[PDB]
């Protein structure tokens, strides 16, 4: 008796396009599908629009791909989140899912020319408008200029139609005004409560002639570290050249917000050559406290201030580094990159994540899990290494400690982690398992990728499997679902995959069969895997000096820049005086930021696998539904849980 | 005197932006290997520092990108850094230093330094009578020339300072603004 | 298989002195090199310092005019120069270089290496 | 307002021409300020001595930087002491000796700043001068407003022939020319009073002053001596139209680099063979502006 099932993401995007995924298993010839979206309660059908034909030819595996357009019903129940009732019909028999909507339109990304601006000058900014992946879109935006002390002193309302995405928008700042941290807030008509902000930071100044680099020479304090803090003053003329002068540092410790001075530390030394050295004695800063036990500083930071004057003495400038945290390890572990289920019997891959304390990935360094000697694998250069233990094929929870094994430190200076997984249950304790497997590198677009797909179920039912069907889930929505086909007898078989950009900044594999086994039961079996694409821009851009190659400019000469980029794009520009980032360097628009949004706004909470099937499903961002009453569970929060 | 520019004849530098080049353009330019490629044209302005140049790029098949920061140097071998404050109180005495820089590799310089005059402030410079010094500056090296100055007027006010090298074809002026404030 | 990089885990410069971050590859068949790129690791994430291609040498960076240049001689051998170190200048550096196989399309390698300076 | 430092400075001659320069500071708030600045530029064509320098770097608390002393006695004209504290329980005070080394006329005021190394705002700024003190610009305020004094004290000096006279008073603005009789000389510390009442007005102008009329008239006090009036006795007096003071009907004139002063001598004391060229010239100078008229 054949099974329809229906695969669609637990949040369903407005406005934008959507794909449904639709399969008939043990099915015979061609079976047509009807799917129909409603609103939820009382009913009034938002796209009754794509149906679709399940044929032999292509294994009865077929897609609905739809568009839910805003309604004034999704807009009269505010407050409340908004739902749907999806709906497949095939040929005569009916599978619906209530569904998750959100009215998160996409994104929006608020640029100022400057970081820091006076009374009496104007603001330059720009609104880029983007859906949820990252392309062009033209919606009506509200805009607000926010005072240090939090009121509206200015409103706009916009629309970035053709307009390519980008609203340029000014604001005067006038004379007599609040000096302070303001704030540029923007949002989407649509969706009043999610607020994209900007700050700048307005102040009397003028520019410096110079900068100042205060560096720690190592990017922590270690507390047995006898030798104290080394500090390095790099102090540098913004025209290139370097500078003469004395320097006074200070240091302080920093505890949650708590700022705890040591003026025993304030050193004056010269800078010569642009450059000088400090250090911040173990005594001066042991001393410097009332609690002094070494230890009890574990986990504090340290902050080092420095003011350099010129031997002219015509201009000065301050410079602070913060957060250099104090550790007893110069690394830490993380299980953040690895799914917290395992499947009994089966290997249990491990993705530890090793940082600096800083948050730093650190290339190159060995782990190992505790009790196991030669077993060690060297981490990559985004500080992730892979390690896989046998599990024994009992329901017993594994506790795992990973350690940094490196060389040159001691032991007390090695990192240590320890996590725990639990088993992934399967249909009546029918221990049917499928684990999916990837290799250990850096990904970049262009490269294929082989995914294994690995069977675990007993030789009675095998025969049975002909094929495991997967989805790919990227920025949210579903990117990609095939089919992987395996003939009888085999355990292991290569989904060879190829990576687009369209798989930036990372991505989800779900994969899952389906059979009669045991009884008349009917069951399902899915792994999933969280895989990592290397970041960068989906086309690309460069600005450099066109006109071929060498040479420094003078003031007010002439020069050609060469921008290069997509073919039609629409290229935005800005030239800042790097005086200004001397006196404010916070809040630059920066194409890691925009990833980092992207990945924080992930429908999917697990690095992989789960407890069950629709466990599975679901972390992984997607709704399973089935005609035998197989089924994720219904997904009410708009956000991960945590 | 003799083998130098006259005061008249130097040109003073004045276009001094935190900011600038705020600018839009579309690559339309017909591809060559899926790449676009633009000649912008600019004029520099009068700074002499380091922009940091910064573009964005939007597109309807491949999204939004932020290009990586290109810098570009502003530079000369001889030039003042005129180091006024953002704001002066009216008829209050307020010093301000005028930097002179020297980077020729193995060459001192004889300089002719000048204050210009102006109506708003009180300073040694009268109409008919110049106020300059003549300072020498070794390689590799600055020198500071303090003028003390009184602000008259009250609003958008302008010093201005002038030198010229002996022997050499070589000058420079800035023209900064600062902010007189009532009593 | 593909083209494959070679560089040192780290190097090691006289403060005020010169130094060489080597990077060079065994050239192969289907492989022209369309690029060459030059990163600093400024703390958090990676800056083009240095760039190679069609049209020629580029640095992006200001700090480098005049410091800095890329060896060019034996195919295979992109390996960087700084000279004047400054203590500043103790950082990680990537080297990534972009080749195109006949068909068109283009392939990444790269590597970082940790630049320290002995005072 | 020095918010957050006393700061005295006095420079006075030593006992080519070399002085004593004495810096007096200290802070409010009596614990002791942290490392602190003095910035100190020179009086044009003054430099310290390198000796006296040396000796007060030599004593620790204070620190002058090597840089500032391997620099040259032919170009150093600002200077850095720092202070590795100062309080107010007392004056932290020091002095040196600076040497002339370059004979130029008028010479500017040099200047001295205060503050700690981690605040720049709350600083101290006093300017130093030998026929100034306090170092002020000669300026000349009243109410709200100043004008820039440094200047010259009138149109300067001999032969004084009739061209001369007829020529420079027909320049751009020459809005005035007035015999007048002194009625008044009211002396002061800041700025000088001389009320002139006009004889005759041998040109008008931008002011309809009528005959027997007194007005004011203004100069710096370091001009006293040199334009030396006395009242009973008759002047002449050129001056242009930037030269008013206040709004009508009561506005006073100055004296300034572009105004005319010259004694008049009396009536019976024009018949003597010293006075005899300047009497009639001055008459034949009121004759040819009155009839004629700058024939311009
Ligand atoms: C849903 O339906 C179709 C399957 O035909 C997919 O769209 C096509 O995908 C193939 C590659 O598999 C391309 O050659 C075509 O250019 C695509 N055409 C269209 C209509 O876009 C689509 O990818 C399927 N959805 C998913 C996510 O698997
Ligand atoms: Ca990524």
């Amino acid at each position: 008796s054949p099974m329809y099932s229906i695969i669609t993401p637990n949040i369903l995007r407005l406005e934008s396009e959507e794909t449904m995924v639709l399969e008939a298993h043990d099915a015979q010839g061609d079976v047509p599908v009807t799917v129909t979206v409603h609103d939820f309660p009382g009913k009034k059908l938002v796209l009754s629009s794509e149906k679709t034909v399940l044929t032999p030819a292509t294994n009865h595996m077929g897609n609905v791909t739809f568009t839910i357009p805003a309604n004034r019903e999704f807009k009269s129940e505010k407050g409340r989140n908004k739902f749907v009732t999806v709906q497949a019909t095939f040929g005569t028999q009916v599978v619906e899912k209530v569904v998750l909507v959100s009215l998160q339109s996409g994104y929006l990304f608020i640029q100022t020319d400057k970081t820091i601006y006076t009374p009496g000058s104007t603001v330059l900014y720009r609104i880029f408008t983007v859906n949820h992946k990252l392309l062009p879109v033209g919606r009506t935006v509200m805009v607000n200029i926010e005072n240090p002390e939090g009121i509206p002193v200015k409103q706009d309302s916009l629309s970035s139609q053709n307009q390519l995405g980008v609203l340029p928008l000014s604001w005067d700042i006038p004379e007599l005004v609040n000096m302070g941290q303001w704030k540029i807030r923007a949002y989407y008509e649509n969706s009043p409560q999610q607020v994209f902000s900007t700050e700048f930071e307005v102040k009397e100044y003028v520019l410096p002639s110079f900068e100042v680099i205060v560096e720690p020479t190592e990017k922590f304090y270690y507390i047995y570290n006898e030798k104290g803090l080394e500090v390095t003053i790099t102090a540098r003329f913004l025209y290139g050249k370097k500078v003469e002068g004395t320097a006074f540092v200070i240091f302080g410790i920093q505890d949650g917000e708590q700022r705890i001075s040591l003026p025993e530390s304030l050193k004056r030394i010269p800078i010569e050559d642009g450059s000088g050295e400090v250090v911040l004695s173990r005594k001066v800063l042991l001393d410097g406290v009332q609690n002094l036990r070494a230890e009890d500083l574990v986990g504090k930071s340290l902050y080092v201030s420095a003011t350099v004057i010129l031997h002219s003495g015509s201009d000065m400038v301050q410079a602070e580094r913060s957060g250099i945290p104090i550790v007893t390890s110069p690394y830490q572990i993380h299980f953040t990159k690895t799914p917290k289920y395992f499947k009994p019997g089966m290997p249990f891959d491990l993705m530890v994540f090793v940082t600096n304390p800083d948050g730093s990935p650190a290339y190159r360094v060995p782990v190992a899990v505790q009790g196991e000697d030669t077993v060690q694998s060297l981490t990559q250069g985004d500080g992730v290494a892979k390690l896989s233990i046998n599990t024994h094929p009992s329901q017993k929870p594994l506790s795992i400690t990973v350690r940094t094994k490196k060389q040159e430190l001691s032991e007390a200076e090695q990192a240590t982690r320890t996590m725990q997984a639990l088993p992934y249950s399967t249909v009546g304790n029918s221990n049917n398992y499928l684990h999916l497997s990837v290799l250990r590198t850096e990904l970049r677009p262009g490269e294929t990728l082989n995914v294994n797909f690995l069977l675990r179920m007993d030789r009675a039912h095998e025969a049975k499997i002909r094929y495991y069907t997967y989805l790919i889930m990227n920025k949210g929505r579903l990117l990609k679902a095939g089919r992987q086909v395996r003939e009888p007898g085999q355990d292991l078989v290569v989904l060879p995959l190829s990576i687009t950009t369209d798989f930036i900044p990372s991505f989800r594999l779900v994969a899952y069969y389906t059979l009669i086994g045991a009884s008349g039961q009917r069951e399902v079996v899915a792994d999933s895997v969280w895989v990592d694409v290397k970041d960068s821009c989906v086309g690309s851009l460069v600005v450099k000096s066109g006109q071929s190659e060498d040479r420094q400019p003078v003031p007010g000469q002439q020069m050609t820049l060469k921008i290069e980029g997509d073919h039609g794009a629409r290229v935005v520009l800005v030239a800042v005086d790097k005086g200004v980032f001397v006196l404010n360097k916070k809040n630059k628009l920066t194409q890691s930021k925009i990833w980092d949004v992207v990945e924080k706004a992930d429908i999917g909470c697990t690095p992989g696998s789960g407890k069950d099937y629709a466990g599975v499903f679901s972390d992984a961002g997607l709704t399973f539904t089935s005609s035998s009453g197989q089924q994720t569970a219904q997904r009410a929060e708009l956000q991960c849980p945590q | 005197d003799e083998d130098i520019i006259a005061e008249e004849n130097i040109v003073s530098r004045s276009e001094f932006p935190e900011s600038w080049l705020w600018n839009v353009e579309d690559l339309k330019e017909p591809p060559k290997n899926g790449i676009s490629t633009k000649l912008m044209n600019i004029f520099l302005k009068d700074s002499i520092t380091t922009w940091e140049i910064l573009a964005v790029s939007m597109s309807d098949k491949k999204g939004i990108c932020v290009a990586d920061p290109f810098e570009v140097t502003v530079m000369q071998d001889f030039f003042i850094d005129l180091r006024l404050p953002y704001s002066v109180v009216r008829n209050e005495q307020v010093e301000i230093r005028a930097v002179l820089y020297n980077y020729r590799q193995n060459q001192e310089l004889k300089v002719r330094v000048e204050l210009l005059h102006n109506p708003a402030f009180c300073s040694l410079a009268t109409t008919k009578r110049r106020h300059q010094q003549t300072v020498t500056i070794p390689p590799k090296s600055s020198l500071s020339v303090p003028y003390v100055i009184v602000p008259l007027k009250t609003g958008l006010q302008e010093v201005e300072v002038k030198a010229a090298v002996y022997h050499h074809f070589i000058s420079d002026g800035v023209r900064k603004s600062l902010k007189v404030v009532p009593e | 298989g593909r083209p494959i990089l070679e560089v040192p885990e780290s190097v090691t410069g006289p403060w005020k002195g010169d130094v060489n971050l080597p990077c060079t590859y065994d050239p192969l068949q289907g492989y022209t090199q369309v690029l060459v790129k030059w990163l600093v690791q400024r703390g958090s994430d990676p800056v083009t310092i240095f760039l190679r291609d069609s049209s020629g040498d580029h640095i992006q960076q200001a700090k480098y005019q005049g410091r800095l240049h890329v060896s060019h001689k034996v195919p295979g051998d992109v390996s960087l120069q700084l000279s004047t170190l400054e203590m500043d200048d103790r950082s990680h550096y990537t080297c990534e270089v972009t080749w195109q196989t006949p068909d068109g399309n283009q392939v990444v390698r790269d590597k970082i290496t940790e630049l320290r300076v002995q005072k | 307002t020095c918010n957050k430092f006393d700061l005295k400075v006095t420079i006075k001659p030593a006992p080519k021409n070399t002085m004593i320069l004495e810096i007096c500071t200290r802070y409010r708030g009596d614990q002791d300020a942290t490392m602190s600045i003095l910035d100190i530029s020179m009086m044009t064509g003054f430099a310290p001595d390198t000796d006296d320098l040396k000796q007060l770097a030599n004593g620790v608390d204070r620190y002058i930087s090597k840089y500032e002393l391997d620099k040259a006695f032919s170009d150093r004209n600002t200077l850095i002491i720092y202070l590795d504290k100062v309080s107010h329980s007392e004056d932290d005070c020091l002095a040196f000796k600076v040497h002339q080394y370059f004979n130029v006329e008028l010479i500017q005021p040099g200047a001295v700043k205060v503050y700690a190394y981690y605040n720049l705002e709350e600083s101290c700024t006093r300017f130093y001068h030998p026929e100034k003190e306090d170092g002020k610009l000669n300026k000349l305020c009243r109410d709200e407003l100043c004008r820039c004094a440094e200047e010259n004290c009138f149109i300067q000096k001999d032969k004084v022939t009739l061209e001369e006279r007829l020529d420079k008073a027909c320049e751009p603005g020459v809005d005035y020319v007035y015999k007048t009789r002194l009625v008044k000389v009211q002396l002061s510390n800041d700025f000088d009073e001389y009320i002139m009442a006009i004889e005759q007005t041998i040109k008008s102008g931008s002011d309809e002053v009528q005959v027997g009329q007194q007005r004011t008239f203004i100069s710096p006090i370091k001009c006293r001596e040199a334009l030396k009036l006395e009242e009973k006795k008759h002047y002449l007096m050129w001056g242009l139209s930037s030269d008013f003071w206040g709004e009508k009907p009561n506005l006073s004139y100055i004296i300034g680099k572009d105004t005319w002063v010259e004694h008049w001598p009396e009536e019976d004391e024009c018949q003597d063979e010293e006075n005899q060229k300047q009497c009639q010239d001055l008459g034949a100078f009121t004759e040819s502006m009155v009839v004629f008229g700058c024939p311009n």
